[PDB]
């Protein structure tokens, strides 16, 4: 079995570009949401950044790893520029429900969503 | 075979070098442009009156989406599912029931205006001429739920009527 | 070049961007699909689809539609193993119910046993 | 057209092209309409007696592709097509 | 309708990315999930300006596939409207070009000249632009009798008015001035980038794909596609008109080499029969019937084939399942082809150059998405 | 030819007529429920039987390749009139 | 010559010297490459067969309708880039026997 | 036979089988399948280690020329382990043919970026990447070109449905537009076109 | 009840939701908000309108194909009126100009205006009336708008006495009437304890209520989550935003609680507070 | 309908007033034909 990994040796440099990664993120906020002319507290901003982080810290293998770096750093570069306008920065974000919970009830009521 | 261009010399004869500096300095070809232009001045314009006067066209136009019917008859349409079996945006809408009598026949004709690309392929593929494109072209709607036809409004508008649809059809039924 | 390569499982489900309601809600069915028994002809036998299960379809309140909140709804995919579709359905991340393939049965049957003497398979028409 | 003859002549002389004799306004050779209603051929086939259906099924000459060398002193080395002569200038007016 | 982000050095550049992609429909999901009479008109519509050639390399690929000539009048029919489409594409991107570089009446004389063409298309079929007409099998519903002698009258007139729009433009002195320094191609440039056609003829290399590998009747007329030298966009301004000037010369050979052959194959498991003997047969009524339900049955296999858009290569590569749907479809396009080199061609000048770029290779950006 | 529901609108050829408690009756405020006041099953009547001397018999629909298909129909039954599925008119035998 | 059909590419004056000290070196770094392969003999019955085209003819328009690869130039350049692929095919060993297999049911098409 | 079907030449054949057993025999490393059509257009079969040294032999050599660089794309096939395609596509301007690279991969493992020898794959990789995520180590810039920026899923697969997951409207509460969960005012209903009885007896596949 | 009323699936886009809406006015700021949120729900809205169709036009395309309706109204005749709620769910009342025009006083659209369509709702059977009233207005004095409300307020209590009187305080957002009054300044300066209260938790409350049954009879008031004075929000209103009689009555008149009727926490809606909308909202200032 | 006007301008109608009871003297709408005129004024025939 001969697998040819992206950039990854062991998980040592994932957790280095990964915090790198995320220190670039850092101070891609402010400028953004100033740059945007945006309407959202920075707190918020920042911690739904990190939320978004540990949505997927549950990955282990290596290369997923990378390609998740990857794929942050296109959006990142993506954001950085005036590339992407008003729209996806707030398609990013959730001001309009989507007010679905997972109580067994509520989708009881409003049923057939098992 | 090729016939390529570009491919010449300005002249070193003194006529056509000191021609070339008469047309720079004394702009001779932009007032030549100016007299080609003054000419289709004096042409008399191709207008059309449009409210008036409508344009040209052939005995095969899509249209109206129209109907038709048997001669002092019942509806044409067997509810044969062709023309959504063809339709590529599949705006056609066919639920089929028989009546009373036992023909078969329908219970829902829907066309959508929105997704009819109108190519023809619903005229071509039914084998009763049921559905036939029809010949006016004015829908301008100002809602859009009205842009969406039920098989009473296509029976109306088959019934408003049919003398331009069968004189189209009797007129071009040789070709197709 | 001949690197790190580490014998693992796969986690796809990170990266094809499908939401997770979608995810580890729905669910899928491989099955080869029955001939139609109108008709008699097994080449639409052969291929394992994979299905999703149907969901809710209302009443569209202005044209008598079924529309419904589904984008996965009318998907299929047509395989030929069942290992790689086991392997595809383990790789995307969603569960699966496999049901098994069944062939039509090989029989015994002769028109000389069609026209028995002391034995009861008779033809008694024709 | 449809107009008097000084200005016609200034046509003419801002473009000399003969503007009177073809002015993209059609006015006699409008295709006649209600044309005579046409009968069509039908081509190589209805032919009575002959047209066997086994012959040309061009839905059944499609063979498999044919494989060379797979999973599982030789005079050689040319290329896939003869080289492509180059072409010529043609004589209808080339430049130059 | 394009995004363009460009960084400039001032009233000059420094680079510029094309974001495309604007105007993604998903063609290639819509006729994977459809059959091929069917999903026919995607590949009418992919492109738009040119409409014809489109519907030509789809029915020669699948005929390609399915082993089946056309009788030679569909030949001939569809070689007189690859003309009349060839015609009309490189006259609308004179056109547009002349448009978006300024010059506002050259477009409105050549376009009540389409309006003749768009009569044709309707005395033909009945759709102003989207006709389909062009079955796989060959041309379906053949044309009305008395269109020819309308084509010959077109052919004169149009003679003549090419020829008068060469008295207003084509030196014109600020317009030669306005695009002769821009767009320079290498050959290899030309090679690497993975041109198509136009920018081929314009910068050095013979090459056209209708002389090397005639995929129709166009071995059989006498014609000379124009080739350019200096590899620049006025020589390709030129090389776009005498292309035009050679379709009329292979319009008026078409017209003067035509057989009365017959409309359609006369394979009637693949095109359907006519209404005499749908309404009186039995096996053209089952024809007709399941032809048009399920679609015929394709044999397995990937095939290519190209023809000659008047952009460039058009291709078109066809995966099928021996099947009634087709597997994968795709579509090499010019225009996508042209897009990808614009960094290279647009190094070294200024925005309304760039704009002029832009014009000088033929654009209609729903053929860019595929 | 149409009926009165006590709604109070038009009833169509199709048995799709509302109740009192819809709102698609208030959607129908201010344009008129446009239908085909031309039915299918009254133009059957008006259409007299035909006697045809012969036994299985021909329909077309009037006009060579203008129409349905052709179908032939029998006549076996004694007092029941053959129905095209297509066109919809009888025929009867005079032997 | 004068001012040929291509674009960015003038016309030399000695094409022929210039052209045969171009396949010496293709000979010469042919010579690099191993023997037992037919990769070398193919090229080097290309390569010989092409030199005595030219050393057979001082011409030049002869010498083009003969050689093929019209005009002239372009047979420079694509010396040149043949000798491209010989720098970088003394490396990479393309004639060596193969690396590992597909899992075989792959290219079979129709699925 | 020969009215109304295609005729073919078996001299192009020849020639492409030829050519195609020259190449096999000249690079061994990587050539697994050399396949030739009926109508003569070559297919060359390739494991993902050869790209960059394949390709270099393939644009020079004076025997093959081929500078012409077309399509790219890598068609989604699953039952395999190898799911997706990578076709390079190649036309010689010296000798007028067409080559079909067809080089195999998987999901994760990158192919080695044929952008190093060819500056038209530029575009043409970032728009695979941004399609399927077939990803290429040693590429200048992959970003996201044909799709929407905050749109992700690679839509080109066959895991991704007809209609997106996602779709816009605008609303006055946050007075902007805001994209949802997918409601289809309509079915895009499913036809079985798939018809039994064998419509090609040559390439029936042997079965179990 | 009939079908087609029950809900159906998810919300959103033509999903089939609960309530079917007769809402007059819509026009305005906060009815427009409200069809806004119906719409996102997913649910049918029929508007009578009097003015140009152009005003129903740029209000137009918030519902999906066709669910939300247009028809006429008047303030003088029951048959239209009758007619816009012949078939009804749910109807809500909100009207009102703030000044005094040629036809109309504050008298008789805050008094006629109820009367004849609380008479023909009453006598039609519709169900969850919710009309809206200004904060404090009373019987007591300053202002015939406010004596004006507490006259409807009472009418609308004593006949059909279910009817959810509901009241927020005064209500700022992208369309303010008071904070635009602060922008169109020039001055004076003068003291009254306020609290405001955002425009989109005011219609979230609006719109829970009305789907929410079990609710129905009291009358509610929306409460300001921060209650200080007026001036020091002047100060706060001139300084996010950079630069240094009806009405201005009716704003130094009357801001308070009342501890009898409930709020905001029996409906269970986050309150979004004055300064994160307020600097949202805050444009249009010098650069 | 006139002849010596160019292809575009032969036939024209005069539409008047009040065919439905709009007071359609001004603001004159399309489709006020008869679809026998709307086949002769279309140009897709020679003949009245
Ligand atoms: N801070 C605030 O502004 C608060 C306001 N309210 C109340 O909320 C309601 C809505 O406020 P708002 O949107 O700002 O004001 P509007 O004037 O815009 O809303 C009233 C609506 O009814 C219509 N209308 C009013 N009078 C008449 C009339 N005589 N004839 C016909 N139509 C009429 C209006 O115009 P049109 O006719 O063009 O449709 C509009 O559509 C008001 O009743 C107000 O008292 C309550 C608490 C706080
Ligand atoms: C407006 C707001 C701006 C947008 C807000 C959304 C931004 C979306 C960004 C998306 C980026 C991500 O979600 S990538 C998340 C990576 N998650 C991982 O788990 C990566 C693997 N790493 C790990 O598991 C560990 O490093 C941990 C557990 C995450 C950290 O361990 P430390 O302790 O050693
Ligand atoms: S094809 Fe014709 S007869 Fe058949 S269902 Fe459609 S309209 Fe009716
Ligand atoms: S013309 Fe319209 S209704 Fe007919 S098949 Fe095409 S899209 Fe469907
Ligand atoms: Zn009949």
């Amino acid at each position: 079995t001969s697998v040819k990994p992206i950039f990854s040796r062991d998980m040592n440099e994932a957790k280095r570009r990964v915090r790198e990664l995320y220190r670039a993120w850092y101070r891609e906020v402010p400028n953004t949401v100033h740059l945007f002319q945006l309407d959202i507290s920075v707190k918020q901003g920042r911690d739904k950044v990190r939320e978004m982080f540990k949505k997927n810290a549950h990955v282990t293998d290596p290369r997923v790893v990378d390609l998740l770096v990857i794929k942050g750093k296109m959006e990142l570069e993506e954001t950085i520029n005036v590339w992407k306008q008003r729209t996806h920065v707030m398609r990013f974000f959730h001001e309009t429900e989507a007010p679905r919970p997972k109580d067994f009830l509520s989708k009881f009521y409003v049923g057939h969503d098992p | 075979t090729y016939k390529y261009v570009n491919l010449r010399e300005p002249s070193m004869d003194m006529k056509s070098v000191t021609d070339r500096a008469a047309q720079t300095l004394l702009w001779t070809e932009l007032i030549r442009g100016l007299g080609m232009t003054l000419s289709y001045l004096f042409r008399e314009p191709a207008t059309i009156n449009y409210p008036f006067e409508k344009g040209p066209l052939s005995p095969r136009f899509r249209g109206e989406h129209a109907l038709r019917r048997y001669p002092s008859g019942e509806e044409r349409c067997i509810a044969c599912k062709l023309c959504e079996a063809v339709c590529p945006a599949q705006a056609i809408t066919i639920e089929a029931e028989p009546r009373a009598d036992g023909s078969r026949r329908t219970t829902r004709y829907d066309i959508d205006m929105t997704k009819c690309i109108y190519c023809g392929f619903c005229q071509e593929a039914c084998p009763v001429d049921a559905i036939v494109e029809g010949p006016n072209f004015e829908f301008s709607t100002e809602t859009h739920e009205e842009l969406l036809y039920n098989k009473e409004k296509l029976l109306n508008n088959g019934d408003k009527w049919e003398a331009e649809i069968a004189a189209n059809i009797q007129a071009d039924y040789l070709y197709r | 070049t001949q690197l790190i390569t580490v014998d693992e499982k796969l986690d796809i489900t990170t990266l094809t961007g499908v939401p997770e309601e979608h995810i580890k809600t729905r669910k899928a069915r491989i099955f080869v699909p029955a001939r139609n028994n109108m008709q008699s002809g097994v080449n639409n036998t052969k291929k394992w689809k994979m299905e999703f299960d149907t969901r809710e379809r209302w009443e569209n309140p202005l044209m008598g539609w079924a529309s419904t909140a589904d984008p996965l709804s009318n998907l299929v995919l047509t395989f030929s193993t069942k290992e790689d579709a086991i392997a595809f359905a383990e790789k995307n991340g969603w569960s699966y119910d496999v049901e098994e393939r069944k062939v039509p049965k090989p029989k015994s049957k002769s028109y000389g046993a069609n026209f028995s003497w002391n034995k009861r398979t008779r033809v008694s028409t024709k | 057209a449809s107009a008097t003859r000084l200005i016609q002549g200034l046509r003419n002389w801002a473009s000399g092209r003969d503007l009177q004799a073809k002015l993209q306004l059609r006015y006699q050779e409008i295709s006649k309409r209600t044309q005579p209603p046409p009968k069509l051929p039908v081509g190589p086939s209805h032919r009575l007696s002959n047209n066997y259906y086994c012959a040309r099924d061009g839905r059944r000459e499609a063979m498999p592709p044919s494989i060379v060398m797979s999973s599982q002193s030789e005079k050689k080395a040319v290329s896939p097509a003869p080289p492509i002569k180059r072409w010529e200038l043609s004589q209808d007016e080339p430049y130059l | 309708v394009l995004r363009l982000v460009m960084e400039l050095s001032g009233e000059m550049v420094r680079k510029c990315d094309p974001h495309i992609g604007l105007l993604h429909r998903g063609t290639e999901k819509l006729i994977e999930y459809k059959t091929y009479l069917q999903a026919l008109p995607y590949f009418d519509r992919l492109d738009y300006v040119s409409m014809m050639c489109n519907e030509q390399a789809y029915s020669l690929a699948v005929e390609k596939l399915l082993n089946i000539q056309p009788p030679p009048r569909a030949q001939w029919i569809r070689v007189l409207f690859g003309e009349i489409t060839r015609l009309l594409n490189h006259i609308m991107a004179v056109t547009t070009h002349a448009l978006d570089i300024g010059a506002m009446t050259p477009f409105f004389w050549m376009f009540e000249e389409r309006e003749k063409m768009f009569e044709f298309y309707e005395r033909v079929s009945g759709a102003r632009m989207h006709a389909a007409y062009v079955r796989p099998g060959g041309v379906h519903q053949d044309l009305p009798l008395g269109l020819m002698d309308d084509i010959y009258e077109f052919s004169k007139n149009f003679s003549l008015r090419i020829d008068e729009l060469e008295e207003m433009l084509t030196n014109n002195r600020i317009w030669r001035n306005r695009t002769v320094d821009i767009g320079v191609v290498t050959a290899e440039d030309a090679l690497n980038y993975g041109f198509s056609g136009v920018m081929l003829r314009g910068s050095g290399i013979q090459w056209d794909l209708r002389k090397t590998q005639p995929y129709d009747v166009y071995d059989q007329v006498e014609f000379d596609v124009p080739i350019g030298s200096r590899g620049d966009c006025y020589d390709r301004y030129l090389c776009r008109v005498e292309e035009m000037r050679q379709s009329i010369r292979i319009i008026s050979q078409c017209l003067n080499k035509m057989p009365p052959g017959e409309i359609k194959v006369d394979d009637a498991k693949v095109s359907p029969p006519k209404r005499a003997e749908m309404k009186t047969s039995m096996e053209s009524l089952i024809h007709h019937f399941k032809l048009y339900t399920e679609g015929y049955q394709v044999p397995p296999g990937a095939t290519y084939t190209a023809i000659e858009a008047p952009k460039g290569e058009f291709g078109v590569y066809l995966v099928s399942d021996g099947s009634s749907r087709p597997y994968r479809c795709k579509i090499k396009a010019p225009g996508f082809a042209h897009l990808a080199g614009l960094d290279k061609m647009s190094k070294g000048h200024m925005l309304a150059d760039v704009v002029a770029i832009i014009g000088t290779q033929d654009i209609v950006f729903g053929e860019v998405d595929r | 030819g149409v009926r009165t529901s006590p709604t109070g609108e038009k009833v169509t050829h199709t048995g799709q007529v509302y109740d009192d408690e819809d709102y698609r009756r208030v959607r129908f405020v201010g344009r008129q429920k446009e239908v085909n006041e031309n039915f299918a099953i009254d133009l059957i009547a008006e259409q007299p039987v035909s006697q045809v001397g012969s036994r299985v018999i021909s329909c077309d629909g009037g006009g060579g390749a203008l129409g349905h298909p052709r179908v032939y129909i029998n006549l076996d039954k004694e007092t029941k009139t053959g129905t095209c599925g297509y066109c919809g008119l009888q025929f009867r035998q005079q032997h | 010559k004068k001012t040929t059909g291509l674009v960015g590419l003038a016309v030399c004056e000695t094409p022929h010297e210039r052209l045969k000290i171009l396949y010496t070196k293709i000979l010469d770094v042919l010579g690099h490459i191993p023997k037992n392969a037919a990769y070398r003999k193919y090229t080097e019955q290309i390569t010989n067969e092409k030199l005595s085209i030219v050393k057979a003819e001082p011409d030049v328009k002869k010498l083009e309708e003969q050689l093929q690869g019209g005009q002239i130039e372009e047979v420079i350049l694509q010396a040149e880039n043949e000798l491209s692929l010989a720098r970088k095919m003394i490396q990479w060993k393309p004639w060596e026997p193969l690396v590992e297999e597909p899992p075989a049911s792959q290219w079979k098409w129709p699925i | 036979t020969r009215p109304t079907v295609r005729p073919r030449n078996d001299v192009a054949h020849k020639q492409l089988s030829a050519f195609g057993e020259y190449v096999a025999e000249i690079l061994p490393k990587y050539v697994q399948q050399v396949q030739v059509s009926c109508f003569s257009e070559l297919e060359i079969c390739i494991h993902p280690d050869g790209v960059i040294p394949v390709l270099t032999f393939l644009r020079d050599h004076s025997n093959a020329q081929f500078k012409s660089l077309a399509d790219l794309t890598a068609v989604d096939i699953p039952t395999r382990q190898n799911r997706f395609e990578i076709v390079y596509n190649l036309l010689s301007l010296r000798f007028n043919s067409r080559i079909r690279v067809k080089t195999y991969t998987d999901e994760l493992t990158p192919v080695e970026s044929s952008v190093s020898v060819y500056k038209a794959a530029n575009w043409y990789e970032r728009e695979i990447w941004d399609m399927f995520g077939v990803f290429f180590a040693n590429h200048p810039d992959l970003r996201r070109i044909l799709t929407d920026y905050g749109f992700e899923g690679h839509p080109f697969r066959k895991d991704f449905p007809l209609s997106g997951y996602v779709e816009l409207r605008y609303d006055d509460e946050v007075k902007r537009v805001v994209a949802e969960p997918v409601e289809l005012a309509q079915e895009f209903r499913k036809f079985d076109l798939n018809s039994p009885w064998e419509a090609f007896p040559a390439y029936r596949q042997p079965p179990e | 009840l009939h079908h087609a009323v029950i809900p159906h699936g998810k919300g959103g886009r033509s999903s089939v939701s609960g309530i079917v809406a007769t809402v007059f006015g819509a026009t305005g700021f906060l009815g427009r908000y409200l069809v806004n949120h119906l719409g996102r729900m997913g649910s049918q809205v029929i508007v009578p309108y009097r003015c140009e169709p152009y005003d129903t036009m740029h209000l137009r395309p918030m519902g999906d194909l066709g669910q939300i309706i247009f028809m006429d109204w008047n303030g003088r005749d029951k048959d239209s009126i009758r007619r816009a709620v012949e078939h009804s769910n749910v109807v809500i009342n909100l009207v009102g100009r703030e000044w005094e025009t040629k036809n109309f006083d504050f008298e008789d659209v805050f008094v006629k205006i109820p009367q004849a369509i609380a008479q023909v709702s009453k006598e039609a059977g519709v169900e969850k009336f919710i009309h809206i009233s200004h904060l404090n207005a009373d019987i007591k004095s300053s202002s015939k708008y406010l004596r004006n409300k507490a006259v409807g307020e009472k009418e609308v209590r004593e006949t059909f006495p279910e009817a959810t009187i509901i009241k927020p305080a005064d209500i700022f957002g992208r369309e303010d009437r008071f904070l635009n009054y602060f922008a169109n300044i020039r001055s004076l300066g003068k003291k009254t304890v306020k609290q405001p209260v955002y425009i989109v938790d005011v219609t979230k409350g609006i719109i829970n209520a009305i789907k929410d049954p079990d609710a129905r009879g009291k009358t509610f008031a929306f409460v300001g989550p921060n209650r200080y004075l007026l001036f020091d929000l002047v100060q706060y209103v001139f300084a996010v935003a950079h630069r240094p009689r009806d009405k201005v009555e009716r704003i130094h008149t009357t801001d308070r609680t009342l501890p009898h009727l409930p709020g905001l926490e029996d409906l269970g809606v986050q309150a979004t507070p004055l300064e994160l909308k307020a600097i949202e909202v805050l444009r249009r200032h010098r650069t | 309908e006139d002849n010596k006007q160019f292809f575009g301008r032969h036939r024209w109608v005069i539409y008047t007033t009040e065919m439905n009871g709009k007071n359609t003297f001004w603001d004159v709408d399309g489709s006020m034909v008869p679809p026998e005129w709307h086949r002769w004024l279309h140009c897709m025939t020679d003949d009245p």
